[PDB]
RNA sequence: AGUUGAGAAGCUUGCUGGAGGUAUCAGAAGUGCGAAUGCUGACAUGAGUAACGACAAUGGGUGUGAAAAACACCCACGCCGAAAGACCAAGGGUUCCUGCGCAACGUUAAUCGACGCAGGGUUAGUCGGUUCCUAAGGCGAGGCUGAAAAGCGUAGUCGA
RNA sequence: AACCCACUCCCGUUGAAAAGGUAGGGGAUGACUUGUGGAUCGGAGUGAAAGGCUAAUCAAGCUCGGAGAUAGCUGGUUCUC
RNA sequence: GAGUCGGCAAACAGACUUUGAUCCGGAGAUCUCUGAAUGGGGGAACCCACCUAGGAUAACCUAGGUAUCUUGUACUGAAUCCAUAGGUGCAAGAGGCGAACCAGGGGAACUGAAACAUCUAAGUACCCUGAGGAAAAGAAAUCAACCGAGAUUCCCUUAGUAGUGGCGAGCGAACGGGGAUUAGCCCUUAAGCUUCAUUGAUUUUAGCGGAACGCUCUGGAAAGUGCGGCCAUAGUGGGUGAUAGCCCCGUACGCGAAAGGAUCUUUGAAGUGAAAUCAAGUAGGACGGAGCACGAGAAACUUUGUCUGAACAUGGGGGGACCAUCCUCCAAGGCUAAAUACUACUGACUGACCGAUAGUGAACCAGUACCGUGAGGGAAAGGCGAAAAGAACCCCGGAGA
């Protein structure tokens, strides 16, 4: 959630967080393109976890 | 390269009989890439995300197909298609 | 256009009543000339498209006072 | 026996296109009538 | 809140299965309720070679309406209406015949 | 269907229908249709008649098929060959290819299709465009002009 | 010859075609034919001039408004006694 | 407060939720490309850039800037000495869209007159330009008859009257009354209004509680039958398997707001009103027009395209040619709320409105399909059942229909 990100993690620690869970969005789309993706909830929730690191970064 | 956008460039290995047999015989791998991606972006992304060395990248724009239904004509997303040619002696693994 | 820069007189419309009282739609233009007015306190002529009773206002109020409220309205000269 | 419609995508866009309509006042109100009628295209 | 929810013993008023006590399984969004054991249809399902369905006459339970059931009391053994008692921050749902809580 | 009334019309009933109806007496009207070469939809008649789109031309064998004059292959026979051949621009927009299909579409039948459904397929420093340059012409800072809208146009900057 | 035309015959006239076809015919280095882009438009263009042409429309295009123009004319005006 | 991952679209996957999801309001964040489109171009959704700061290994990337015009301001400076034009930078503002309403600019014609030209239609339609939530108008150089009334706008009458008119067709007042509304302030500087800052208050953007029915009959199913009750600031609501005040959601009636919005109200502040000092190229006049109901007519009064042109409170204008005498007013500077007009858009209630050839063109994926080069034109198409319980299996047929 957001209050685990907010006020506990800094600029770089949320900055290093996006590029770590952009690989999660990348590798899940590499698995979706093949047949090797069973659980499809991971693809939608990695979108909405990038959006809240980018949300708590705009409000720093 | 703006350390994002390496992950936004490659959209998956494209799976066809042409893509499979041209990955076996030659060392060319067919990737669907993002529809606004230059040949330099989809070369530095493969060299970064796969630790491989890229020799050549050719590209395609593909038009979406229009499928007639009731309620009229629909259309699919126009997509993009890159052929990643590597040095002989290495293949991409996922 | 055909408007006096001093009085603001533009063209007016009206009729052309004949002997059998036929109305023809016409237009009343104002008597515009160009004229160069000498300004002493600028040492310079200003050329001004002005109707012929707009020159009567120059002759009555002075060009130095008519140019005071041409630029209050914000015109060319 | 040629007909009256001889198609050309370049002549279609310089007579009836969007920039052409919105270049002139009378065509800039074609685009507002055709939007008040609620049309899907408004430049054909 | 709503009068009836899942882990409730209810009784059917004015249906085919009138007076038949059961327990709510599903609460549907269009004012409907699947109650266990009542309103029981038999679906002629054509079998699948896949893992979805297999077999002939399956006999499942159909949704009722929310007005065709009442909360069963288990104090007077009758059908009863329910209402809400608003106190300190506990909205409990209470019976109307006896004014003591539905639990 | 029966019955009653001078009539418009009423009443009673069998079947079909499966949820509404409105004694009486007043009030209001989108109140009564066969005609307007009326208007909309359905449907006749003409009539299973005319036609089935150049008078290059078809004939056998085999296959597949539920069924082949028309599909595939084979053997022949004809036809075009300054095109009925290969290409490019334009224009169209997936019509290209493969697997499965035949309802509808195809002036007949269709197993075939420019048809349906699903996958695939279009790779450029050199070929075309963009980018560079201008013609006709368009727009046009300012400017000149004009009831207004606007017209004309310089610098410019678009336009093969 | 191509190409551009359109003199004659016949067919076609519910056509294969809202102007063609077949057999002949005129020009074919020119006041030629043509692609592409552009310019001019409704009492207004354009016209080697026929009232021709201006999107199968032209003695004043098309479209939308004035507008349900007007019609001393036409046609029609519906249950009963 | 218990379900959820929007709809056509039912199912299925993979999931999320009482450690409180979905959902509902308030606030913020994101907000690609076009479009006034605004860095430059362009065939709208595309193309090509520049400048500064930071980051990046012969490739770029991130965050801002870069339109024009108006006004204001700073710096700069041609012919030309001075300084004007011009140049450049900074601020601030404008542009575009919207159904009508409003103030203006330009303005038809069919038609009526039983023809037609004056006239009508009609200052209508249409085009164009501004402004506002209303706008315009407005505080007497106004009317009235010797009595008086006092701004404006609006409704009702006077009255189809007076007038006007090829005195044809037509067009049409005013005085005086009855009402709606209720304020007048200033140019020796004002009310009023905008912007903030605050003082209380009232609304709005979501919600919460919300009374009382059983037995019986027919039936597929009861709300209907039959009997007996109950509730009522809640009884002719919606729908539930047939017709329900007591089944459900509501209704009457009470309550409710972290945070915004809006209105009203305190009391300061900066503004504005504001044009300077009671009005001169003005009043008046002559020509030519237009308006006043008034076709220039005995034509007053108002506006003005051309030409002219005053008096100054022992003045000046009006009182329908004009002159005298009375009466009443102070033009050439302004600002003003309410009563009034309209409804594209919201919400609630309502209907002797419509019920799929009707009612919107449009109940349904409608301004769609289709027709046009284009502006533009413009359709047809609702109903299984209470519940999909939407027909397992068998048989003929081409794993058809």
């Amino acid at each position: 959630k957001a209050n685990e990100l907010r006020e506990e993690k800094s600029g770089p620690v949320t900055g290093n967080n996006i590029s770590h869970l952009l690989r999660d969005q990348f590798n899940l789309r590499m698995q979706k393109a093949t047949g090797q993706l069973g659980q499809s909830h991971l693809l939608s929730q990695v979108k909405r976890d990038i959006a809240r690191v980018k949300t708590v970064l705009n409000q720093q | 390269m703006n350390q994002e956008r390496v992950f936004k460039v490659l959209l998956g290995p494209h799976i066809s009989e042409k893509a499979t047999g041209l990955a076996d015989g030659k060392s060319q791998f067919v990737f669907k890439v993002a529809t606004d991606a230059t040949k330099l972006e989809i070369k530095k992304a493969v060299e970064s995300l796969f630790s491989v060395k890229v020799q050549r990248v050719t590209t395609l724009n593909v038009k979406g197909k229009t499928k007639r239904t009731a309620r009229g004509l629909g259309k699919r997303n126009d997509w993009k298609k890159a052929y990643i040619a590597l040095q002989p002696g290495q293949d991409l693994d996922f | 256009s055909r408007v006096c820069q001093v009085t603001g007189k533009g063209p007016v419309t009206g009729n052309n009543i004949s002997h059998a009282h036929n109305k023809t739609r016409r237009r009343f233009l104002p008597n515009l000339q160009h004229h160069r007015f000498w300004v002493e306190s600028e040492k310079r002529f200003v050329r001004l498209r002005v109707s012929a009773k707009g020159m009567r206002i120059i002759d009555k109020r002075g060009i130095e006072a008519v140019l005071a409220d041409l630029r209050a309205r914000g015109e060319k000269f | 026996m040629k007909r009256t419609f001889q198609p050309s995508t370049l002549k279609r866009a310089r007579v009836h296109g969007f920039r052409a309509r919105m270049a002139t006042k009378n065509g800039r109100q074609v685009l507002s009538r055709r939007r008040a009628k609620g049309r899907k295209r408004l430049t054909v | 809140m709503q009068k009836i929810r899942r882990d409730d013993e209810v009784i059917v008023i004015a249906g085919k299965d009138k007076g038949k006590r059961g327990k709510v399984l599903k609460v549907l969004a269009d004012d409907r309720l699947v109650v266990g054991g009542v309103n029981l249809i038999k679906r002629h399902t054509k079998p699948n070679p896949m893992l979805g369905q297999q077999g002939g006459i399956v006999e499942k339970e159909a949704p009722l309406h929310v007005s065709n059931v009442a909360i069963f009391n288990t104090e007077t053994s009758k059908a009863d209406r329910v209402g809400f008692k608003v106190e300190d921050g506990k909205k409990i749902r209470v019976f109307k015949s006896t004014q003591k809580p539905v639990q």
